[PDB]
């Protein structure tokens, strides 16, 4: 009313893909042949960016078939419901190392069978269910206990063997023997972030930013969640060489924004680097183009 | 003294051939090491002490000397080897840090481009004698002498990034190490009897145009004998000269046209080094070291 | 009747009558930050016109030899525009952007180009070094190279160890030379935060590959080059301070 | 019928399962939804 | 207390049940979310979306090459452009698409697959072009009239270069394995083949030769089945 | 002790340190020789109907 | 009995679990409890109450005079009284104050924080401040005409010696974390600086230095995450 | 937690006994069966 | 002075927004605080041959460590229900058949 | 040996300790060594 | 929902868990309940 | 890229070759004068 320009974007400044619950695999009806002009699915135009929907029906003879096949098995919640390995530790509690303790910051891209996964989906968001199994250098068990604590980032890490953080009246800690099936934990989604990156286009910092050798480049902390210690409950050392695996599983997952899957092999933990001299090309090499095997 | 004076062990060329006094690796000789990325192949005539042993050095511009060696799958194919003798006069060692009380209880800072000499810079100007780097990031200055309280800790372990250059250390995460204010300085006066005299802005490359005078008035010796272990002049207008203290007069000269001799001796009891530079263009330093023997 | 197009955003007023289909990212539109999940508890401002235009990019020209090219967003507009000179002056940002990209050719000509964006576009140390203290790592100006765009160095992994080949999961549009001479993307504001920083975090990346090369019968124009214009829509801004130029 | 023990929601397994596809986000993420069998340009 | 026994299958961590564990951090709450574009919600719905097919994967054509093929003039006709196996989890060009990535983390497969084919020639120049697939049985055949008899489309340049085949799901049971060779073959779907319909014809001062480019997906009846390690890693050191 | 299942086409385990006991995919049993014997349900996984 | 398996989780005396144990007096009525004041319920209704900032923790300003930054008349005006960082869980003056020491047993904080400003001048001394926060980005700036930027609230003297300032909640995440450093900055939240508006105008035979109290607290919307060990406890022997 | 003791018969896998095993394939949905003559229900059926 | 505090709440100061807030506040309150178990106290029960006692007694004090201490001292009066546990060692770390 | 705090009820908050303890029973700190809770910084207007 | 398996009281974990929150108590112990945005003084 | 900041239309070639541009209407005042030159240029009006 004083002016139009100010109410009527506003007023237009509401809100801007209703896709269906599909249960089982997609059937088909039959289809008779078509004889006519100005209809065709098959020239299509895929440099739209759009696929094209070249049905079956549209094509050749098809028949009747209610399929059955269930697709439930392809889902992201159960494609990631399996557990894998994520980390090891090295505490090699003995005569010459008289530390008695090992550190492990939490990296699940150090292994890659499941970072390969992980990385089809830029952003996700899920809880995890850890599960550290135990045991020594040659397999064997022993009657002993362990000490598993969460040192979140910002905590005092633990120092030695009989340290004060032990004490654990804060931190999260896991007592465990060594004879014991498995510890398992739940672990919910505890980032500072609403959801998780495993990719960053720049830098946690502001200011100057070398050419030379940019170490802080595509390292994000909302992912990076701190750290991870073990030690055997003593106060004198034991000798034993142990070495106890760490597993985790991915539930409740939501992802986004799909990511092609990488093909070269990796090279180091935090950074996706390749090599220039050796690249893993993605198809076989074939005789010739009119060879097919 | 040290067979090294530079903080990463470059101009180390010691006769060490293991990664370890303790626990050490037999390691590989750097002829035979070519599927690794450096050997004597595609390097002749010896890029940083490179040719036919087994010694740790450093060619590749990296914080500690190195080697390599192999693994029975329980190791990295590369090894950082730790030498008692390069420790450069001006570093107390590297420290294992525990928390409150700290051992340095002077003032405590922090940024994102810390290099080496920032800190130094920093406690000098608040006239603490010592400085502490933690993790690449953290300044730590204070005065106190109990820094050993908590324990000594191999220099190995001490060895993170610099997160301003990176091609130095700044310690560890719970790790500290200690430099000295008198170096990566100049002026004052050194009453002290074999101690050493090192660049303006060490490690650093000094800044455009540092002038200053340096001043080492030693009780009743008879000579003093000066040496040149690092000494690499770019510019001419960069100059360094040993200047007479009680009249102020020339005895030598040196640029970066006239290169050092090894050592000569200076048969007086009050000299004076002056160092005079350019705006243009800088060099990396200079180190020497004196022996006032009566 | 669908082969021209009109957009115009801001004072601008773009048109491609070759071009056909546009193609919007994830089937969002782009819109303001919603109640209910904004952080920033000061009001963010919303200029709408002034930052929402077309702004031009440099032409980069296309040889029978080329790799490729890359830009980073917002990345492209800190120096230039009132886009600037806003995303200089606050920490924290949203918006969402309209690409457009342009490359005329005679219909005597061939080839094709691969154009998409790419969330969150990580690049990748061209090396076969794993120490982790002397790792290849890409510069400052390598993965931030403004409005000028570097080039790639790989083109058939991305120069992040993705191969190409897989790459059209991501919002593209091709142009191609037979048929359209122009491409366009709407995308919105993808990040896992609702704000960021401008001048630290790039939302995503560009890329523009030339798939199939560049083949003239000799006795034509030589020097096809390539511009893109790029759009902002529903920008945001909030944390007012001081300048800061990167 | 799938059943917690503890007082947290992140202790739960599968416990919702949901089919949802929507090709339209990724397949035709097209402005102008074009026909299913005609000529598109 | 209750009375109870151990039955077997006690205390081994098994990888893929789906049990309560202790929670951590006793009474959290989460950062809430954030509407997000992109939420995926399957794997199918990836398999539905085009990559190209590197069906140029051959030696002497290393680098961005291998995912065009050739596309020449003929003086003699009846001529033979190119032609791949349609098998995804097979080795060949289907390592370079996803849905042959994604298929290899699971064992079987079922459903239609299509494959769509853009020309990048020029706007004058135009040249029909025949597309075969042939179900299983013989090798891929020796001239095209013997390749007509399977599912063919014939396509036509001009503008809207890109054609679409569809690869009918034509199998004895209801899924084939990705795994291909020995016995194994026995699931085999057949050889897609692409042959010169009459010619690439061109005008003067026009390049006689062009590019087209191989992009290929799943139909919306893509149904998969049990998990399986992928054999695209072959991890040697620890990632340090 | 560790059973892993390894279906048709997964890359077979090479030795002991081998990189397919990361199992992110592979169902696994990890179980201990001083247990009770381990028992896993499997359902019908053929590519056939029978 | 009934038939079970034990599930892996086990045996593991997890810290923060959340189960019955067995009572050690059974039939057992406690003493019966009395209403006693100051019964507080949360954390947060701590973080809500102001206490002191060591703001002027330097060298040379050891005792109490930690607590008070100094005031004096400025010859020479656009001068910069004093300035700190806002980061609660990093060290420096928020070490001293209750809600800064409460964050530090949890890792992540979100909500506004709040400051005010008590001035302990004579009463006829009198004087205008200016209090600006910084959002993130470059260091504390040089000018204040360069500090104007920010949020800033300036502040007049006279009775009611107490202005406040609250620092709003702007952040790219829902969450900062109390460590800071390294790759952990990214989590900084800017810097508060107070600058002399005018001056500290004096009347004669009067001091001319004071003193302000920096006391701060948290706004309502104060929110703490996951808990942590603290840093101030480092117990080297045991209690004897 | 509950309380509880175990019997007598634990850890013992009976060749004959019918209880439940954790699923080896989470979400698994079989190949759909198809009508074939032949379906035997017992084997008292083979023996007249 | 008055000992209060200021309510100067943001609303009042800046051009604020609308936030509907969701952050939780659950795990803020003592009852969760102090959920979290914690170590108490160490005996040392030598039954060795020099030792000629077998028995050790231990007088419950809290108080002897300083990571739970710190806890308990922020609140003047408590009263709560305990749930200890007795976890049990030797030296060396290793369990053995012995009750 | 543990303990877990449960049903717990608390009154009259009292601030937090940052001397170092130095007896059980007694909340002995010494003054020859105050430990300031505050880091030592350059100079007032110097933050960090 | 929260069970225990014993007639005591004290042998319960989380029984009553409570959002209940007085800033009042200690944030502004004032007899004169001053106004929200006046002048105190 | 310094022309770009004002009002601008690009241009396609093809059939339809008349594009149409229209400079709109922007001035402090309500009317600018035909004189321009000296101190008239203040009723300036830019340059396509
Ligand atoms: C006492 C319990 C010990 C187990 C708890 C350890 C903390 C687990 C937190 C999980 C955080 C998400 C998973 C981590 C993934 C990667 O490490 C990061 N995203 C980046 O490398
Ligand atoms: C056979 C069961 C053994 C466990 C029973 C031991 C008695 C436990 C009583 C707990 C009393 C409250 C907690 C004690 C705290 C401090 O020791 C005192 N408040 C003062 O130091
Ligand atoms: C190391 O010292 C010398 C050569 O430097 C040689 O006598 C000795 O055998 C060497 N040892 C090894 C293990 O290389
Ligand atoms: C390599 O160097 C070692 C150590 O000097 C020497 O013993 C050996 O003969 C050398 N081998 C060759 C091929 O030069």
């Amino acid at each position: 009313d004083p002016v139009e320009d100010i109410i009527h974007d506003a007023l237009s400044s509401t809100v801007r893909t209703s896709g269906q619950d599909v249960n089982t695999a997609a059937g088909t009806a039959p289809s008779s042949h078509r004889l006519e002009t100005g209809r065709v699915p098959a020239l299509q135009a895929a440099e739209t960016g759009a696929t094209s929907n070249a049905t079956d029906e549209n094509m050749i003879e098809t028949r009747c078939v209610m399929n059955r096949n269930g697709v439930l098995e392809a889902t992201i919640s159960h494609f990631f419901s399996r557990s894998g390995l994520v980390g090891v530790v090295n505490l090699t509690d003995g005569g010459t190392d008289t530390t008695g303790y090992a550190v492990w910051d939490i990296d699940i891209m150090g292994f890659v069978q499941l970072r390969r996964k992980c990385e089809m989906f830029t952003y996700m968001r899920f809880n995890a269910e850890f599960t550290f199994v135990t045991t020594t250098e040659n397999g064997e068990a022993r009657p002993f206990m362990l000490q598993y604590m969460y040192v979140p980032p910002g905590a005092p890490k633990p120092t030695g063997r009989d340290a004060f953080q032990w004490q654990t009246a804060t931190n999260p800690s896991v007592f465990v023997k060594l004879t014991d099936p498995p510890a398992q934990v739940s672990v919910p989604f505890m980032s500072p972030a609403s959801a998780y990156q495993w990719f960053y286009d720049g830098y946690p910092t502001f200011g100057q930013h070398p050419e030379t050798s940019n170490t802080t480049y595509g390292q994000c902390p909302n992912n990076m969640m701190g750290t991870f210690a073990v030690r055997v409950v003593s106060r004198v050392a034991s000798q034993l060489k142990l070495q106890t695996r760490v597993y985790m599983k991915l539930k409740h997952v939501r992802a986004w924004i799909p990511r092609p899957i990488r093909s070269q092999p990796y090279l180091l933990k935090n950074f996706p680097n390749y090599d220039s001299s050796k690249i893993t090309y993605s198809a076989r090499d074939r005789a010739s183009i009119k060879q097919a095997n | 003294g040290p067979e090294c004076f530079t903080a990463n062990g470059a101009d180390y060329r010691g006769t060490q051939n293991w990664t370890a006094l303790q626990g050490g690796k037999p390691c590989l000789f750097w002829n035979e090491t070519f599927q690794h990325p450096y050997n004597t192949l595609k390097y002749p005539n010896g890029e940083g002490g490179l040719g036919e042993h087994n010694y740790c050095r450093n060619p590749d511009g990296d914080v500690s000397p190195w080697c390599y060696v192999a693994e029975h799958e329980d190791g990295v194919y590369w090894k950082y080897c730790e030498i008692p003798a390069c420790q450069m006069p001006g570093n107390l060692g590297c420290y294992k840090d525990h928390g409150n009380p700290p051992p340095l209880t002077g003032t405590s800072k922090t940024s994102n481009k810390l290099t080496i000499q920032t800190c130094i810079s920093f406690c000098r100007s608040q006239r603490f004698k010592f400085a502490g780097m933690e993790s690449g990031y953290a300044c730590f200055c204070g005065n106190n002498p109990d820094y050993w309280k908590y324990g000594e800790a191999a220099s190995t372990e001490c060895n993170s990034v610099c997160f301003g250059d990176h091609t130095q250390p700044c310690g560890g995460d719970g790790r500290i190490i200690l430099f000295d204010t008198l170096v990566g300085a100049c002026g004052g006066n050194y009453s002290a009897m074999s101690s050493v005299v090192y660049s303006p802005d060490f490690p650093d490359t000094y800044a455009t145009g540092r002038v200053c005078y340096w001043t080492i008035r030693v009780p009743g010796a008879s000579h003093i004998h000066f040496s040149f272990p690092l000494f690499d002049i770019r510019d001419s207008a960069d100059m360094v000269e040993l200047l007479d203290g009680y009249t102020h007069r020339v005895l030598a000269r040196f640029h970066g046209r006239s290169r050092p001799p090894l050592s000569f001796n200076v048969s007086l009891d009050f000299v004076i080094l002056y160092f005079f530079s350019d705006r243009i263009n800088q060099a990396q330093g200079f180190a020497v070291l004196y022996q006032a023997v009566k | 009747s669908d082969r021209v197009a009109q957009l115009t955003v801001g004072n601008s007023s773009i048109t491609t009558q070759e071009a056909a289909n546009i193609v919007l990212a994830y089937g969002e539109w782009p819109e303001y930050c919603p109640d209910t999940d904004a952080t920033a508890v000061d009001k963010p401002t919303r200029p709408d016109v002034s930052v929402n235009r077309f702004y031009t990019l440099d032409s980069k020209m296309w040889q029978e030899n080329s790799t490729g090219w890359y830009w980073k967003f917002p990345d492209v507009l800190n120096k230039t525009g009132v886009f600037g000179q806003n995303a200089q002056f606050h920490y924290l940002y949203r918006s969402g952007f309209c690409l457009h990209v342009q490359c005329n050719a005679s219909k005597f000509h061939q080839g094709a180009l691969l154009v998409a964006v790419i969330p969150e576009f990580v690049l990748a140390g061209r090396g076969s070094n794993t120490k982790p203290n002397e790792a290849p790592h890409p510069g400052f100006n390598t993965t931030f190279p403004g409005t000028a765009g570097a080039s790639f160095n790989d083109p058939y992994v991305l120069d992040s160890g993705v191969p190409l080949s897989q790459s059209l999961i991501y919002p593209h549009q091709w142009i191609n030379l037979r048929t359209n001479n122009c491409a366009t993307i709407i995308v919105p504001y993808i990040n896992a935060v609702p704000f960021d920083s401008a001048i630290n975090h790039s939302n995503f990346g560009l890329i523009v590959v030339p798939v199939s090369p560049l083949k003239y019968s000799s006795g034509a124009t030589t020097a096809i080059p390539i511009t893109v214009t790029i759009a902002p829509l529903n920008s945001e801004f909030g944390g007012l301070r001081q300048a800061v130029s990167q | 019928t799938n059943i917690n023990y503890y007082k947290d929601s992140y202790a739960a397994s599968a416990s919702r399962q949901d089919f949802t596809q929507d090709p339209k986000k990724f397949t035709q993420p097209v402005l102008d939804s074009i026909r299913e069998l005609s000529a598109p340009l | 207390g209750l009375p109870t026994e151990l039955r077997p299958g006690t205390n081994q961590f098994l990888t893929t049940e789906d049990d309560t564990a202790a929670p951590i951090l006793p009474g959290f709450s989460p950062t809430p979310s954030i509407h997000i574009p992109g939420e995926v919600r399957s794997l199918l719905e990836l398999c539905r979306v085009e990559t190209i097919l590197e069906v140029n994967n051959t030696t002497d054509a290393t680098g961005l090459n291998r995912l065009l093929i050739p596309v020449s003039a003929q003086n003699k006709a009846d001529e033979l452009c190119a032609a791949f196996m349609v098998d995804p989890g097979r080795i060949g060009p289907w390592q370079s698409t996803l849905v042959g990535q994604i298929c290899r983390y699971y064992t079987q497969w079922s459903g239609s697959l299509k494959v769509t084919f853009m020309f990048t020639g020029s706007f004058m120049a135009t040249g029909k072009m025949l597309i075969a697939y042939s179900p299983p049985g013989s090798a891929q055949p020796a001239n095209r009239e013997t390749a007509m008899l399977g599912t063919h489309v014939i396509w036509d340049f001009g503008l809207q270069s890109s054609v679409s085949l569809v690869i009918p799901w034509i199998s004895n049971t209801h899924f084939r394995t990705a795994k291909t060779g020995g016995n194994y073959d026995y699931y085999t779907a057949g050889v897609v083949t692409l042959w010169y319909q009459t010619n690439y014809v061109v005008p003067p001062e026009t390049p006689g030769e062009a590019y087209i480019i191989a992009m290929g997906a799943a139909q919306d009846n893509f149904t998969l089945k049990i998990c399986k390690d992928t054999d695209e890693v072959t991890q040697q050191a620890v990632l340090q």
